[PDB]
């Protein structure tokens, strides 16, 4: 369907982060309930032909157009053997389901009141930060993104679940068609989610870093406020890296 | 032997352009650090740093491009006057030397074209061939359907990519990497050309990588410019007056040219930089840089004087002196486009210029630049020299062509003639609002 | 004996492949054909193209000499990296750059060397790609743009432990690879920071490395010759 | 598989102790619960192709391509005599296995799960510094290194067990082409286990030391405050042989 | 060319940066006398060969 | 002021793009040929012939 220059230029839009001298592996919880972050959970349930990111994940993985992985606690392995079988899937989840009446683009029928589009409140995404060799900047690139269903647990209280890992390449081509508004103060569709998160314009602190004790924020952070504050220390590791990078703002000459 | 001196080369001259000012290389950061809060748009900025270059004092007038259209006049009626169909007389055609030795077939401009009056019959049907006159109003203009200009550019950059070398081994300089003759590398390019019919057929070629005309794009472009935008601009308003007669008054030939698209400004560019390489001597090996729409990063770093501290190509964070006259013509009223002086375009250079020397770069006319729009182009783009080259297929979708305008025009509202603030146009699409300048890479040391 | 017969021209479509989305087809075109860039250093140039130009200094040089029987004569080299280090900081392990200040400008403002100072701003030493050589100030020892500008090939072939696996004395790292070595085997190390390179890589310190027949518009070089002397 | 170029260029990067004029051996104790230290550690379950050293130990023993030799209290001997039967390994630690399917580089069929791969929290290092006789500088060599289990004591508490010694030229071919990370603040893969060993990289006490009575600390230091002070006071006599090699800092001429 | 003497030095940084997370590593060493370019090798001179 | 035979040898060694039309050196033509005698290998105990 896309043409050699549209090929050509794609290629020539990705991000490599082969040969660069410093890398940082962030994992970030964006949650759905904050503005600016609210722009991959509108529509909450589909409008017409208008659907929000994991509404359209979820049509793409009833079709046989995208391949979604176990989330795994502790690490992650985008390998034929933790590739998720549909079927096992909604079962498991308490998703009501009946058979197909075309086995083309619909493995199962399921009805937009039991797809979890409202009740998916929340995303990790694993970020990477590189140095880049030949131009000497830094940038970030999506590696997946996990939504996470937040209904409500057995017998009381709330529970959070991951569902799965979607590798950013995978549902790339997918989401840069999809235009999207991203402001409530303007509902113009001028932009799309591959731009949302290219342009970096969610907001999640971090829950996780790649450290060699493969530790996460949690195991050593009792409280919420304490989750704030070790997300707020590794931002301001980052950070700080960006600004020791350069010295053009050092004026002790 | 010897020691280890130079092997030094020719020194060479380089030729000012006529028209334009010099830009220094330096760094700005694009884009604006705090957004409105009430247009809904995310705030994005991003520092680059870009090269010495040449431009144009001000946006092409209505004189300026009428001389690219009668010199496509003029050679169109040259080419069919030394035909047999139209005429026939072999003077307007050189295709041989004095001595004999058969040459490339091309023009002679040096014989000047029969007057109207003083044209034989053959003559005058070959200059007429360019002109359409109204059936009702028996009015006597141009025809824009056989105003084409054909050029060819040659794509330096693609050929020059790794993965592009004519040889296979040379694509990969991983030794661990094994050169498989199977592998094909497919490139697209431009063609054009002119069937028995007399239609123009355009088409992009996609074939295996084998030569070096795989990396010549030719482009045959109707550059006449498309007047009625001020009609199809403007619904409910009386603008066909301008439609008649913005492009035709004498007294708007120092105004900037409008209703020009992405596609005839290149082809406009095209001509420019054809005109001076016929226009001047160069010594051996020397190399020049051609006539070019800007980049977004240079139209950017030209408007705002490489600093950052500007939001306008003024020092000043107001959009008047302390007199109360307005910097630039835009609409700075609301349906009170007439608040700076002008209504419409005003002659160029009206207000004062940039510290670089440049002037309109806010308001008069939004200018063309060679980026292809993207939502996320200034992440996408690189730290020197940022550039977004799309060569769309005919094929594409139109959503593919879009480019990146900058400016504001005589009808934006302040927001707009920002130097920040990004537009976007179809590149087949001419507007009442949309001008254009030109640069020139410059060889400074 | 080891016989080479190498392509020697430089590979100018570096400026294209170094920097994706960016307008530097022009030096592609001119940094090596145009006489303005006559004095600036030679870019795109392979370890293997370094080498064979050293080779052919020498046998340049020796061709227009007279030298008295038994004279033996030592040939033009790449650098060892230690070499290149203990020159670029003027012998003085108290030196961070090629110069005794510990701040990158002087007292009026001025840049010492042609590097990437700002984030996206290259040019706020007044030049973007590499300057004409002797624009700064040169070494105690006098010598010019050990940082910045671009950075250089040593002899050395690259370890990330070859500080403790080399000599005390005249310390190198010294590797023939082989046709059919992985590729792995083929990084040389690289020295000084170029005019794409944070203030972090034109230390004298910091270690880079390429692979032995990569060109790029930001790796030059200089020679050395042992000399002879009591 | 190596060319004669590699050959002669690894045989020349051996260190030799040959001649040296004095020598000091010692036993260190690395605990890889510390930064700097845990990059024997990370992962500590594989994650796909990535593995801990002594994931890549117990891979190589599961194949013929390593020896190791039984960990024996007072010496170490390295000869056929102590040669480990890896069969008469996994049931005096209580390591599951099943037939292999193969007899090719598998002699049995152990999980993931069950090699204790982070179980092995602390390592034995045996260096050796020696003073070159032709350069006349001092170097560290490494001699063997065994892993340490720390599995739970029985009846309570918890319990270390050395596992066995591997000579550090049998599995040096080995870790000398896995990339690591040397830090949790950046991720960047550009080293290799056998960079960390030979840059000294790693921060262990010494436990030990040859001595004319085969004595260990643990022997004459009877709690932990005491074998730390040990410790120092034998760092500093290494430092302080080091420092009285060379008199270019003695200004009392 | 400009000559070089021999000497000494400490290759490498004693303090790291902590940021880049590169453990700093220094050794040194010596080295004789030796002639090295004034600049690096121009256009021209490579033009040469 | 060269001949026709000397006009082919001299051009050998350039090559013209087809379609811009410039005459510069060829890469794959400008090889240089030259041989090194390894000293230090010679030199080793290892290596006595
Ligand atoms: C004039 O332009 C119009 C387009 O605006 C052409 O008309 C088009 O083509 C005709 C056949 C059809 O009716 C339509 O398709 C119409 O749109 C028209 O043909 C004329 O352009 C053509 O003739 C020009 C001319 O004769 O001057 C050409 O100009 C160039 O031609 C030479 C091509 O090699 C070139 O000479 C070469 O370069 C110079 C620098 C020198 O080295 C010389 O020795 C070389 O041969 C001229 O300098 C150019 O001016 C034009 O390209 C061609 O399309
Ligand atoms: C764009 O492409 C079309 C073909 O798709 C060109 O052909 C036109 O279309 C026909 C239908 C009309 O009758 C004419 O108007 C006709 O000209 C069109 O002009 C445009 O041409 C441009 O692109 C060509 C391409 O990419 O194919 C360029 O290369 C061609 O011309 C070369 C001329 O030397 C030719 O090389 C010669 O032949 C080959 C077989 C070989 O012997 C070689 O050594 C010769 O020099 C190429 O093979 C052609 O591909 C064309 O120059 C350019 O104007
Ligand atoms: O002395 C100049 C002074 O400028 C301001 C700050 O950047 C200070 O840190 C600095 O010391
Ligand atoms: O008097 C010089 C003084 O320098 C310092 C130390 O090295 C002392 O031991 C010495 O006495
Ligand atoms: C909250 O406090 C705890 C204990 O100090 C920390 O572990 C955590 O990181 C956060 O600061
Ligand atoms: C702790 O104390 C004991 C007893 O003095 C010592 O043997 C040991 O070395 C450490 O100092
Ligand atoms: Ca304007
Ligand atoms: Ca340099």
């Amino acid at each position: 369907t896309l043409s050699n220059r549209a090929q050509e230029f794609n290629r020539r839009l990705t991000q490599k982060t082969d040969n660069a001298p410093w890398r940082r592996v962030v994992y970030r919880r964006v949650d759905l309930m904050e503005e600016s972050n609210a722009v991959l959970y509108y529509p909450p349930r589909p409008i017409g032909d208008r659907k929000n990111l994991f509404s359209t994940i979820f049509g793409l993985i009833n079709s046989n157009s995208l391949d979604v992985y176990e989330y795994l606690d502790g690490f992650e392995a985008f390998t034929d053997q933790y590739k998720i079988k549909f079927q096992e899937f909604l079962d498991r989840f308490g998703i009501y389901y009946q058979p197909s009446t075309n086995k083309n683009a619909e493995l199962f029928k399921v009805a937009d009141s039991d797809i979890p589009s409202a009740e998916v409140k929340a995303y990790y995404v694993k970020e990477e930060w590189y140095f880049t060799p030949t131009n000497s900047d830094v940038d970030i690139k999506i590696q997946a993104i996990c939504p996470i269903m937040t209904g409500q647990d057995e017998f009381g209280e709330v529970r959070n679940q991951p569902l799965f890992w979607i590798p950013y390449e995978n549902i790339r081509p997918y989401i840069a068609r999809e235009r999207v508004m991203l402001s409530s103060l303007n509902n113009t569709r001028n932009s799309t989610i591959d731009d949302f998160f290219r342009l970096n314009l969610y907001k999640g602190d971090i829950v996780k870093t790649e450290n060699l004790h493969n530790r996460a924020l949690a195991e050593y952070c009792p409280t919420p406020d304490s989750m704030k504050m070790e997300s707020k220390r590794i931002d301001k590791e980052l950070q700080g890296f960006r600004d020791g990078l350069f010295v053009t703002q050092d004026t002790t000459w | 032997g010897g020691e280890l001196t130079g092997a030094k080369l020719s020194s060479w001259n380089e030729p000012s352009p006529f028209g334009m000012i010099q830009v220094p290389r330096g760094s700005i950061v694009l884009g604006n650090k705090e957004a409105d809060s009430l247009w809904g748009i995310p705030a994005e900025s991003r520092p680059i740093s870009v090269d010495a270059f040449w431009m144009d004092r001000t946006e092409i007038t209505n004189a300026q491009y009428r001389q690219f259209v009668y010199y496509v006049r003029d050679s169109i009626i040259r080419e069919r006057l030394a035909d047999p169909a139209y005429g026939g007389n072999e003077e307007y055609k050189i295709t041989e030397n004095k001595f004999g030795e058969p040459v490339t077939p091309h023009l002679d401009w040096s014989k000047p074209i029969p007057s109207e009056k003083r044209a034989t019959e053959e003559e005058i049907a070959a200059i007429n061939s360019v002109y359409y006159t109204n059936p009702v109003t028996h009015d006597r203009k141009l025809n824009p359907d056989q105003m084409v200009y054909r050029y060819e550019v040659y794509d330096y950059r693609s050929a020059a990519l790794r993965e592009h070398q004519l040889k296979a081994a040379k694509r990969n300089l991983n030794t661990d990497i094994k050169v498989d003759p199977n592998a094909v590398v497919m490139i697209s390019k431009d063609t054009a050309f002119v069937d028995e019919s007399g239609n123009i057929i355009s088409e992009t070629i996609t074939r295996p990588l084998s030569s070096e005309y795989d990396f010549l794009n030719t482009y045959i472009v109707p550059i006449y410019p498309d007047e009625t935008c001020w009609v199809n601009d403007f619904p409910n308003a009386r603008t066909e007056i301008y439609t008649r007669m913005y492009f035709n008054h004498p007294g708007y030939d120092d105004y900037p040219v409008v209703g020009i698209s992405w596609e005839q400004a290149q082809a406009f560019c095209a001509w420019r930089s054809e005109f001076f390489r016929k226009g001047i001597r160069l010594p051996e090996g020397q190399i020049m840089d051609d006539f070019r729409l800007p980049t977004e990063a240079e139209w950017e770093y030209a408007a705002r004087m490489g600093d950052s501290n500007n939001k306008y190509p003024w020092s000043t964070e107001d959009l008047r002196t302390g007199r109360g006259c307005f910097l630039g013509n835009f609409k700075p009223g609301e349906g009170d486009y007439t608040a700076d002086g002008h209504l419409i375009p005003s002659r160029v250079s009206s207000f004062s210029p940039n510290d670089f020397g440049l002037y309109d770069m806010a308001g008069n006319v939004a200018e063309w630049t060679s980026t292809a729009f993207s939502e996320s182009g200034l992440k996408q783009m690189s730290d020197i020299n940022p550039e977004l080259e799309y060569k769309a297929a005919l094929t594409d979708p139109y959503i593919l062509k879009q480019k990146v305008v900058r400016g504001g025009s005589w009808k934006d509202v302040a927001r707009f003639i920002r130097s920040a603030t990004r537009s976007h146009e179809y590149q087949n699409v001419g507007r009442s609002y949309i001008g254009f300048r030109c640069v020139r890479t410059s060889i400074a040391f």
